[PDB]
């Protein structure tokens, strides 16, 4: 009702909408930035995995660890919610895994359903677009602290970037040192038996399809938070033409009451 | 490097030394972001567990 | 109420409520054409409460140590403390207890704005 009330109202939401338009172009300055580590991800996937295409490598099937994938920075529509779901979904076909989470929204996300299976989670990550330094460094804290390659099963969890006004939450599989071995196709290959190539090569691989998950989680998030920030400065701006209409009243009401009142002092 | 390591930290070792040796001339904004992070970790049980150490 | 004061006895009177009053006083003032002040208001809508309310004492051992205590009311409209009347108010008393609907309706009773409330009389005013 009251004028001061009226211009605090009127200054926080043209604030908001500051910080909003300014996140949503904060987001372009990023998005080409986002295109570069998206292909060159979506690169190496064809160069790297397509050994493993050619072995017939396929799991082994002899407890499960399944790995998930956003980051630490919200506002960014259902990036974190809905792969938080496609986690969810698949906690269902088997309940026991352990999950290790990279980003501290799809741990919050995760942490309110599942509380039991996560078992390690890594932090400070949204920040810059992801590296290989990272990723090999929580891929070893993986082999060390988690046991990675005594698992049956190994589960990637991010969000493919489709386009860029959409996104699709996706899984990969990593296969570990036996399941390199024990694939079909394996033999087509001269690996010299002599190094174990199957156990390097699935440290090097767990710590290369990390960054690539990483890499394009991380696009279809940048691409997110253009779009929902999109959405909230407009409707920001919407509510700031209302309330400058509401503003704009109260003021003149305010001029008005002051002389009315002034000039009924007068009235003796 | 057993008894310790792994493969891939064992080749990111070796792969700071081509970028932290390339001519500051032209290391680039986006060269450095690859040259360090600020990853943390913390364990957990049951509600969180251990200690939150860094990367 | 300060009979009991005055003979080592203690009351405790309600004003149910000042802004009620206050407008009582308006329309005498207005009708007498006695002339306006802020919000139509008299020019001491202020001493009214004023002389009220410090008639709420504790007097000495030399006069029997009895007490009148108030409770006056003030009534906001949308919360408005910022108000002619109820500022007043807060000026003369000892403290204020703060009531809110927000806090009301989300199950809070009484509805006290712990942040806002103070008595100042405080801890000395406290069992210990």
């Amino acid at each position: 009702a009251t004028l001061k009330e009226v211009e605090m109202r009127l200054k926080s939401i043209k604030n908001i909408e500051k910080i909003t338009k300014t996140m949503k172009i904060v987001a372009s300055t990023r998005l080409s930035k986002a295109e570069k580590a998206k292909i060159s991800a979506k690169k190496m996937d064809e160069a790297e995995q397509l050994f493993y295409k050619n072995a017939e490598t396929k799991n082994l099937d002899v407890k499960e660890l399944i790995v998930a994938i956003t980051s630490d920075k919200g506002l960014c529509g259902s990036i974190h919610s809905q792969l938080a779901k496609a986690v969810r979904r698949h906690l269902n076909d088997q309940p026991n895994a352990d999950i290790v989470t990279i980003g501290d929204k799809i741990k919050m996300q995760l942490l309110r359903t599942h509380p039991n299976n996560i078992k390690l989670s890594i932090n400070g990550i949204g920040k810059d677009a992801p590296t290989f330094q990272e990723s090999a460094l929580i891929a070893d804290k993986l082999l060390s602290v988690m046991k990675a390659g005594t698992y049956p099963k190994i589960s990637i969890f991010y969000n493919d970037p489709v386009s860029s006004l959409s996104f699709e939450p996706s899984e990969k599989p990593i296969f570990n040192a036996k399941t390199i071995e024990q694939s079909p196709s394996f033999g087509k290959f001269e690996i010299d038996t002599d190094a174990n190539v199957p156990r390097d090569l699935f440290e090097y691989t767990l710590a290369n399809q990390m960054l690539t998950a990483m890499a394009q989680g991380y696009a279809a998030e940048i691409s997110a938070r253009r779009n929902a920030m999109d959405n909230a400065s407009k409707n920001a701006g919407d509510m700031i033409n209302r309330y400058s209409i509401l503003y704009n009243r109260t003021r003149q009401a305010v001029i008005t009451n002051e002389l009315v009142d002034i000039i009924t002092g007068a009235s003796s | 490097r057993k008894a310790g390591i792994s493969y891939a930290a064992y080749l990111n070792v070796a792969a700071q030394a081509i970028r932290s040796s390339l001519k500051t001339e032209l290391q680039t904004a986006s060269v450095l972001n690859r040259s360090q992070t600020d990853a943390f970790y913390t364990q957990y049980k049951n509600a969180s567990e251990p200690t939150p150490i860094t990367k | 109420g300060e009979w009991f004061r005055d003979n080592g006895k203690h009351a405790l009177i309600v004003y149910d409520d000042l802004s009620k009053q206050a407008v009582a006083y308006r329309q005498l003032s207005l009708l007498l054409r006695r002339p306006p002040g802020r919000e139509a208001y008299p020019g001491d809508v202020f001493y009214l409460h004023s002389r009220l309310l410090e008639r709420a004492a504790k007097l000495s051992e030399k006069e029997g140590s009895g007490s009148l205590t108030a409770l006056p009311v003030i009534e906001t409209q949308g919360g408005d403390v910022s108000a002619y009347i109820p500022t007043n108010v807060i000026s003369i008393t000892d403290g204020q207890i703060f009531l809110e609907a927000e806090l009301f309706y989300k199950g809070i009773r009484p509805a006290i704005n712990v942040g806002l409330s103070v008595s100042r009389v405080g801890s000395a005013a406290q069992v210990k």
